[PDB]
C-alpha cells in the first residue's frame, strides 16, 4: 500500500525530521497522542502512507529516531508531538560522533547500526508493499553524515530494489557549527551520489539568507531555519499524502526526474515565504526565484534538466496551467532542449496550514555545482595542509580516503558542467 | 566496502594498543636507566668513602710504625 520509512539521524536530523512530523501530523488531523480529529476523509484516505494504525484506531508514526547521544532525542520525546513517536524506535547510543565523519561511520556508529536496521527491518516487514526509503540529516556533523551514510550503505545492501531519498543539510561557514563541516559534507556526497536515488540539497547559507533578507529575522536560530525546511518537505510530500491527479509512487517520480543516475541532487524551493493571500501569477513568479530557492545556487547559472512543481490550495488550474507555460516560454535559454516537456505540475486541494493557497518548487538544475564547487573550495582550502586530519585518522582513516572522496565530488561537478553546455 | 570498514575499525584498535604499547615500554626503559644511574651514582660515592677508610688505616698504620 506504497508505505514510506523514514529515518532521521543526528541532532539536525532529528529536529528537522520532528518539525516534519509536528507538521504532517496537523495536516492529517493527528493530535499529540496519535488520535485523530480532523473534519475531512481526505486527511485519512492515503494516511498509512507515512502512518502504522494502531489497536485503539492510533496513528503511529512509521519513523525510526537515530542519534549516537541521547541529548536530541530526549528533546524530542519531550516535545510537542514526542509521545506519537513509537518507543522502540528510538534507537542511541551515549558516546556522540563528536562532529566526526569517521565516528559516525566506522567506529561509534558502526557499534550501532545494526540495532537500527532490525527496526527498519521490523517496519518493513508489516508493510503490504514498502515504496521506499526517506532519510532527514545534516553532512556537516558526525551521526547524521557519517552513520547515516552508513545507514544507506546497509539499507541499500538489504533492500536493493528500493528507492533510497534524503533530505540532506548542506553545511556553510555563515551557518557552521565546527570548521571539519566540509571534510564531513564531501565524504557524505560521494555516498549519496551512488547510494541514493533523489536527494534534496538544503543548504544552510539559504535558510540564513531567507530568514534575514526576506523573513526580515535580525537573528535567526535553528529553529527558523528548520521552519522553512519542515514547510518544503510538507509541500515535498504533498502529492503522495493526498489524493490527487497525479498517482505515482517514489520510484515513478524519480523516473521522471532523474535522467542520469549519478545528477539527483534536487533544489527544493516554497512560496510564500500575511493576511494578503496570493495569485497564481505571483505564486509561480516566486517559485522560480532564486529568493525562494534552498540550495543556495542561481538557477541563472546552470539550466534545468527537469522542474517539479506542486501548487496547493482551491485554485484555477487553467491559471496554472497559463502561468507556468508563462514561464517556461519567457526563460526557455533556461531549460534542456533535448528532454521535451521537462517542467511537470500537480494541484492539491489541500493547503497547508496558515496558508490559503502555496507552492512548492523541485529543480533538477545543473546550477547545483555551486553548492559542491563552495564545499569542494573549503575542503582542499584546508587539505592541502592536511589541517584537522588528525581527528579522524585517530579513527583509522587514511589520507587517501579523502583524495578520493575529494576526486569523486571533482567529477560530480564536471558531470553537471557536462550537461550545462549541451 | 564492508571489508573495508572492518579495515579502518581494526587500524583504529591497532594505532591505540601500539600507542599503548610504545609508551608502556619507553617508561619501563627509562625507570631502568634511572634505577642504574642512581645506583651508580650512590655506588661511586660510597666506595670513595671507603677509600678515605683505606688512607685513614694506613695513617695510624704509618705512625704505628715509628713507636
Ligand atoms: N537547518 C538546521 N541545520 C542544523 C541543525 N542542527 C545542526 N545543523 C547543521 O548541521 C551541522 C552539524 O551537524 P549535527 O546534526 O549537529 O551533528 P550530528 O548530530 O553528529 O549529526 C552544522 O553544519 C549545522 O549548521 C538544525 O536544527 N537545523
Ligand atoms: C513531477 C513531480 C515529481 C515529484 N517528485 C516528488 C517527490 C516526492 C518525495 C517525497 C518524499 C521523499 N522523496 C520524494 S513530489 C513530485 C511532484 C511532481 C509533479
Ligand atoms: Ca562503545
Ligand atoms: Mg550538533
Amino acid at each position: 500500500m506504497r508505505e514510506i520509512v523514514h529515518i532521521q539521524a543526528g541532532q539536525c536530523g532529528n529536529q528537522i525530521g520532528a518539525k516534519f512530523w509536528e507538521v504532517i501530523s496537523d495536516e492529517h488531523g493527528i493530535d499529540p497522542t496519535g488520535s485523530y480529529h480532523g473534519d475531512s476523509d481526505l486527511q485519512l484516505e492515503r494516511i498509512n502512507v507515512y502512518y502504522n494504525e494502531a489497536t485503539g484506531n492510533k496513528y503511529v508514526p512509521r519513523a525510526i529516531l537515530v542519534d549516537l547521544e541521547p541529548g536530541t532525542m530526549d528533546s524530542v520525546r519531550s516535545g510537542p508531538f514526542g509521545q506519537i513517536f513509537r518507543p522502540d524506535n528510538f534507537v542511541f547510543g551515549q558516546s556522540g560522533a563528536g562532529n566526526n565523519w569517521a565516528k559516525g561511520h566506522y567506529t561509534e556508529g558502526a557499534e550501532l547500526v545494526d540495532s537500527v536496521l532490525d527496526v527498519v527491518r521490523k517496519e518493513s516487514e508489516s508493510c503490504d508493499c514498502l515504496q521506499g526509503f526517506q532519510l532527514t540529516h545534516s553532512l556537516g556533523g558526525g551521526t547524521g553524515s557519517g552513520m547515516g551514510t552508513l545507514l544507506i550503505s546497509k539499507i541499500r545492501e538489504e533492500y536493493p530494489d528500493r528507492i533510497m531519498n534524503t533530505f540532506s543539510v548542506m553545511p556553510s561557514p555563515k551557518v557552521s557549527d565546527t570548521v571539519v563541516e566540509p571534510y564531513n559534507a564531501t565524504l557524505s556526497v560521494h555516498q549519496l551520489v551512488e547510494n541514493t536515488d533523489e536527494t534534496y540539497c538544503i543548504d544552510n547559507e539559504a535558510l540564513y539568507d531567507i530568514c534575514f533578507r526576506t523573513l526580515k529575522l535580525t537573528t535567526p536560530t535553528y529553529g527558523d531555519l528548520n521552519h522553512l525546511v519542515s514547510a518544503t518537505m510538507s509541500g515535498v510530500t504533498t502529492c503522495l499524502r493526498f489524493p490527487g491527479q497525479l498517482n505515482a509512487d517514489l520510484r515513478k517520480l524519480a523516473v521522471n526526474m532523474v535522467p542520469f543516475p549519478r545528477l539527483h541532487f534536487f533544489m527544493p524551493g516554497f512560496a510564500p515565504l500575511q493576511y494578503r493571500a496570493l495569485t497564481v501569477p505571483e505564486l509561480t513568479q516566486q517559485m522560480f526565484d532564486s529568493k525562494n530557492m534552498m540550495a543556495a545556487c542561481d538557477p541563472r547559472h546552470g539550466r534545468y534538466l527537469t522542474v517539479a512543481a506542486i501548487f496547493r490550495g482551491r485554485m484555477s488550474m487553467k491559471e496554472v496551467d497559463e502561468q507556468m507555460l508563462n514561464v517556461q516560454n519567457k526563460n526557455s535559454s533556461y531549460f534542456v532542449e533535448w528532454i521535451p516537456n521537462n517542467v511537470k505540475t500537480a494541484v492539491c486541494d489541500i493547503p497547508p496550514r496558515g496558508l490559503k493557497m502555496s507552492a512548492t518548487f523541485i529543480g533538477n538544475s545543473t546550477a547545483i555545482q555551486e553548492l559542491f564547487k563552495r564545499i569542494s573550495e573549503q575542503f582542499t582550502a584546508m587539505f592541502r595542509r592536511k589541517a584537522f586530519l588528525h581527528w579522524y585518522t585517530g579513527e583509522g582513516m587514511d589520507e587517501m580516503e579523502f583524495t578520493e572522496a575529494e576526486s569523486n565530488m571533482n567529477d560530480l561537478v564536471s558531470e553537471y558542467q557536462q550537461y550545462q553546455d549541451a | 566496502k564492508r571489508e573495508h570498514e572492518r579495515e579502518v575499525i581494526q587500524k583504529a584498535i591497532e594505532e591505540n594498543n601500539n600507542f599503548i604499547k610504545m609508551a608502556k615500554e619507553k617508561l619501563a626503559q627509562k625507570m631502568e636507566s634511572n634505577k642504574e644511574n642512581r645506583e651508580a651514582h650512590l655506588a661511586a660515592m660510597l666506595e670513595r668513602l671507603q677509600e678515605k677508610d683505606k688512607h685513614a688505616e694506613e695513617v695510624r698504620k704509618n705512625k704505628e710504625l715509628k713507636e
